[PDB]
């Protein structure tokens, strides 16, 4: 019965978000510039300016 | 050096589940002809 | 039809659940080839010939 | 008893047509009843889409 399935999905979503607060990386623990630069580079890949990331 | 903000994974999981639930709760459809 | 004169088409049971899944599935298949650093791009040409390139 | 012949059948037919038509509506929304009932999608002629379980809205 789908109402059983729906309740199963909601429990999975709620537990997953609670678990994802264990894979956390603190920004200030990393270098301030390095973490921002790498995050920008990663979100810039798969685009027209991929290899031009550092610039 | 591969990083993503947490608010991307966190919000994507919540939004996807809600859209999956609402579609899952439909068993029949009624379409009315144009006037 | 017989009963329920509504002037429209109605579907029930497995007919509408399978049809809904295919309609949702087809949307994913359009953009499945635009994910990841090895992804590619697309054009979207309207009727008046205006071109647009994006992933 | 012995007489009172009913020569008009139209009243007997219209009543049975009303029984069938009214019963059909009750069988239509019978599914949406209960803690484990489901919803419906109504697509208007304009294009509006509603997803509902309310019985008055359907």
């Amino acid at each position: 019965h789908p109402t059983s399935v729906i309740s199963g999905y909601r429990l999975a979503c709620k537990e997953a978000v609670r678990y994802i607060n264990e894979n956390l990386i603190v920004n200030t623990d990393e270098l301030g510039r390095d973490c921002l630069i790498n995050a920008a580079k990663t979100s810039m890949s798969s685009k027209i300016i991929g290899i031009n990331g550092d610039f | 050096g591969v990083f993503e903000p947490t608010i991307v994974k966190v919000k994507s999981l919540k939004f996807a589940t809600e859209a999956a639930i609402t579609i899952l709760r439909i068993d029949d459809l009624i379409k009315l002809h144009p006037e | 039809e017989g009963p329920l004169s509504v002037f429209g088409d109605r579907s029930t049971g497995e007919t509408i659940r399978s049809q809904n899944v295919m309609a949702a599935a087809s949307i994913a298949n359009i953009v499945k080839s635009s994910l990841g650093p090895v992804g590619l791009d697309k054009m979207l040409v309207d009727d008046i010939g205006d071109v647009t390139i994006t992933n | 008893g012995k007489g009172a012949y009913q020569d008009r059948d139209k009243p007997a037919q219209i009543r049975f047509s009303n029984i069938s038509a009214a019963k059909a509506v009750a069988d239509a929304i019978r599914t949406s009843l209960g803690p484990k009932g489901m919803d419906k999608m109504i697509q208007d002629g304009k294009g509006d889409v509603t997803i509902t379980n309310d019985g008055a809205t359907i």
